[PDB]
RNA sequence: AUCCUUAUGCACGGGAAAUACGCAUAUCAGUGAGGAUUCGUCCGAGAUUGUGUUUUUGCUGGUUUAAUUAUAA
């Protein structure tokens, strides 16, 4: 704690607290180079700018040719994970694919790569493209967007899907030759098991050991993902050799993160506003004086807009001039070549101020473009929402996260900002291609500063969320006929991640049994129970308390080929009558729990009113009911 | 410019009913009571201390307030006096622990017990004036004592023992260090007693 | 060693005023500022001049909803 914070300012509207950048790494390696590799792979770094790998590349890629195992890869994801990762299917490549003949065997190997994002799987598949090139490979899409068939997938080698559809894939029973084929199964991020969505990445492992027994060949893991704490029980859960297990800090990164907080004394939220806009203000005056391109990220997308507003009028008033004095007539010109053209959400003034701003809302196009001139630089401020942090790779010299409360419909309050999105937020950074490191920056209420500075440590295990997910995961494996019984399910929930996580702390994640049962034979049984009741009452599954027989019904096979939620089902089943008519079955669709996250906005207002007075399909719902607004949306 | 916590508003009884700041002015009632009833005596206290902080350095002040060394004065004053009887020991003991915290060079003698004598005391005209003040007022040298002799104390019949001042003046350089009393029991011994300090005339026949 | 006294300083509790207070390289002023009266005397430290604030100094109080993505084709 003392080495992290070195020196504090104390200004009269906030207490800030800098936190020097982390050490540079010790050296008991070799940087490994590329004229080392084999004759096919020295292409896998076609434009080889070092020649040498960075300080985590190396070592785990001659530990990654060297064993086949499972592995693990705790890393800043500092561009170093790309590679790695391109490696690694090229050593699959090699093992399919002799070093004297140089036709390449197609049929034999499959990879799967699992980005959790489809922006993100676009991206990586182009890069895969440039990379394996040579081999003559087709690196294509499987996901969502992606739109797949049948038959590409029999042609296709390395596939590129995120989690959800790739769960769907491996779902079905008729595909299982692909699945068996692959040999090469990557996780990216596997970090988002803290996540909602990670309930699906720890299906998906589960499904590949337990669900292929009759050709029983296990396929390479490797797991790729932001350093966290527990490794050592990540590796338990998915089989890890305690060698491949590669735990990195970040110390480690290519621009080291300087971190910073600014505690708001303030408690009301008229005068605390004020003070967070007047500490951003201070901040960026600060950065771009020194020439740095600088990122806000706030809570909500309404937010963005009328922060910009403000550093308009309160940086212009400072001063105009400084954030464009260099080729002010280039500056003019593709401003208003971008700004004018395709923008309409009143946000070309803010463009042409020069002060910019991505959010979810903007227009895909102008979405590309916000993100092009941030990247050439004429936007020296941009403010966001969550999505850059998430979805793109751009990072920009200083990062800002003004505020703490989001609303989360999942609670139907505000709750702080989570730790595993603070830290994805705090990963676009000073760029490690250009610059030297990047400036952090928390713009936050000084009480949970306290919570923040641990948080940010990053100390917190991955935490299982696999309670909300276990009923469906388990319906779906019911529906593949896997399980007949309540010991076949527990087996299966001995390979799922949260029984690693119960072992490890059980009173942490409500273990009562605790001492009774070290394999938590009664717990994973009781568990299942608790589905079965659940799940037999929304009549997806057969289930009888003392003699224990299981089978799948048809409606548990619909809600596992359409991955349909358990809740999203049973409000079909009695919702959906008999004598329903046109105007329900859109009712209905809205009531669809998928709908759940969301919600009526008062920019939106303006056009829903003008809608539903023209609707078609009437509505028995209200403007101000979502429910209302998505079935209308479903009309246009 | 932030060094400095902010202050906070000092809350009194009286004061109490008043103030706004967030914390259970009615909610809790009693625990609010607390935090106001504790944070006076937290005051009040506070001032106490500190009051016996710069006491209790000062007295440190006051150990090295006896480290110089005297400064012995260039000059001295002085007085003389003359005595029929000492006989009174609690007069003697005032007559050693007065003149002890008063740092008083000189002397005193007498003539056996019973014997008048004379009184020197030399030094600051500060001390030695109250050091007067102490024998010629307040001590009444009339006023009869019960002794303690061999067996037990007897009626000691001191109106007839008369004490008076000869005189007061300047002196070239004492021959005091410090302050003895004594006896020497003719008038020779004690004359020449005087004489080895060459004090030989300051008695009176 | 104890107490009182006096002045000054740090304080603590409490009240009072904020037509009050300042400030000034000003100008003078016990080597008399100013005043009084019973006309004999008595009283004995600020006044002038300019200037600034003065319904005020600082602070603090209440009314005019993140991202993301899943079908069998």
């Amino acid at each position: 704690s003392l080495p992290e914070g070195s020196f504090k300012r104390v200004k009269p509207q906030y207490d800030e607290i800098h936190i020097p950048a982390p050490s540079k790494p010790v050296i008991d390696y070799e940087l490994k180079e590329i004229t080392s590799l084999p004759d096919w792979c020295q292409e896998a770094f076609p434009s080889s700018e070092t020649t040498s790998l960075n300080p985590i590349q190396s070592k785990v890629f001659h530990a990654a040719f060297e064993g086949d195992s499972n592995m693990l890869i705790c890393a800043p994801t500092g561009s170093g994970k790309t590679n790695i990762a391109l490696l690694t299917v090229l050593k699959a490549l090699s093992h399919h694919y002799n070093p004297k003949t140089k036709k390449l065997n197609l049929s034999a190997f499959k990879i799967v790569y699992i980005a959790p994002l489809k922006a993100l799987v676009q991206e990586q598949v182009r890069e895969f493209q440039r990379r394996l090139a040579f081999l003559g490979i087709k690196v294509a899409e499987l996901t969502g967007d992606s739109r797949l068939s049948r038959k590409q997938i029999d042609e296709t080698q390395v596939l590129v899907s995120t989690p959800e559809k790739w769960d769907i894939t491996t779902r079905n029973s008729n595909n299982l030759a692909i699945v068996e084929l692959v040999r090469l199964l990557i996780i990216d991020e596997i970090h988002l098991l803290h996540d909602d969505r990670g309930p699906v990445l720890e299906s998906i492992v589960a499904r590949t050991f337990w669900a292929s027994k009759y050709g029983q060949e296990y396929p390479r893991i490797i797991g790729l993902s932001a350093t966290l704490p527990n490794y050592e029980d990540v590796g338990r859960f998915l089989r890890v050799p305690k060698e491949g297990l590669f735990y990195f800090d970040s110390s480690f990164r290519p621009c080291p993160l300087s971190q910073q907080f600014c505690g708001i004394k303030e408690r009301n939220s008229l005068k605390k506003l004020k003070a967070m806009n007047d500490a951003c203000y201070e901040k960026v005056l600060e950065s771009i004086n020194e020439g740095n391109q600088i990122i806000v990220f706030v809570h909500s997308r309404k937010e963005t807009s009328r922060t910009a507003t403000w550093l308009k009028n309160k940086f212009a008033e400072e001063n105009i001039t400084h954030k464009l004095t260099k080729n002010d007539a280039g500056s003019k010109q593709i401003l208003k070549t971008e700004a004018a053209n395709v923008l309409d959400p009143s946000l070309r003034k803010l463009i042409e101020s020069g002060i910019g701003t991505h959010h979810a809302g903007l227009t895909r196009s102008d979405r590309s473009l916000s993100e092009d001139l941030f990247a050439d630089g004429l936007l020296q401020v941009l403010v966001c929402t969550a999505t850059l942090a998430w979805g793109v790779n751009l990072p920009a010299h200083t990062v800002i996260i003004k505020g703490t409360d989001v609303y989360s419909p999942e609670k139907g309050s505000w709750e702080q900002l989570s730790p595993q999105d603070v830290l994805q937020m705090l990963g676009r950074a000073g760029r490690p291609r250009y610059d030297t490191f990047g400036e952090g920056i928390i713009i936050t209420d000084q009480s949970n500063v306290q919570y923040y500075l641990s948080v940010l440590n990053q100390q917190l295990p991955i935490e299982s969320q696999f309670v909300s997910k276990l009923v469906d995961n388990l319906n779906a494996e019911v529906v593949a006929g896997n399980i007949k019984c309540r010991n076949d399910a527990v087996n299966w929930l001995a390979y799922t991640y949260l029984y690693v996580r119960m072992l490890a702390s059980p009173m942490l994640y409500k273990v009562p049994d605790i001492s009774s049962d070290g394999q938590l034979k009664k717990f994973r049984e009781s568990l299942v129970h608790s589905a079965l009741c659940i799940l037999k009452e929304q009549e997806l599954v057969l289930y009888d308390a003392e003699n224990d027989v299981i089978e799948a019904t048809d409606l548990g096979n619909i809600a596992s080929s359409f991955y349909i939620n358990h809740a999203s089902m049973d409000v079909y089943n009695r919702e959906l009558d008999e004598h329903t008519t046109q105007i329900d079955l859109f009712r209905i669709f809205s009531m669809s729990e998928e709908f759940k996250y969301v919600s009526v906005r008062y920019e939106e207002k303006r056009e829903l009113k003008q809608l539903l007075e023209k609707a078609p399909i009437p509505i028995r719902e209200d403007i101000d009911d979502p429910l209302a607004k998505v079935n209308v949306l479903l009309q246009s | 410019l932030g060094l400095l916590p902010k202050p906070e508003p000092k809350v009194k009884l009286s004061n109490m009913m008043s103030v706004f700041e967030n914390d259970q002015n009615i909610t809790d009632p009693t625990a609010w009571e607390k935090v106001v009833k504790d944070q006076v005596d937290l005051r009040k206290r506070k001032h106490l201390e500190e009051n016996e902080r710069r006491h209790e350095d000062a007295i440190k002040r006051r150990k090295e307030a006896v480290n110089m060394n005297v400064e012995k004065p260039t000059v001295y004053h002085c007085k003389v006096f003359q005595f029929k009887n000492l006989q009174n020991p609690k007069i003697r003991f005032k007559l050693k622990m007065n003149s002890k915290e008063l740092s008083l060079k000189g002397l005193c003698l007498r003539i056996r017990d019973d014997g008048p004598g004379i009184i020197i005391v030399v030094g600051n005209e500060k001390s030695c004036k109250f050091y007067e003040n102490l024998v010629m007022k307040r001590i009444k040298w009339n006023e009869d004592f019960e002794l303690h002799t061999n067996t037990g104390d007897i009626k000691m019949d001191m109106h007839n023992n008369s004490i008076s001042k000869t005189w007061e003046g300047y002196l070239q350089d004492c021959k005091f260090k410090g302050w003895f009393m004594k006896v020497c029991n003719d008038q020779d011994s004690l004359l020449r007693t005087l004489g080895q300090f060459d004090s030989e005339h300051f008695y009176s026949p």
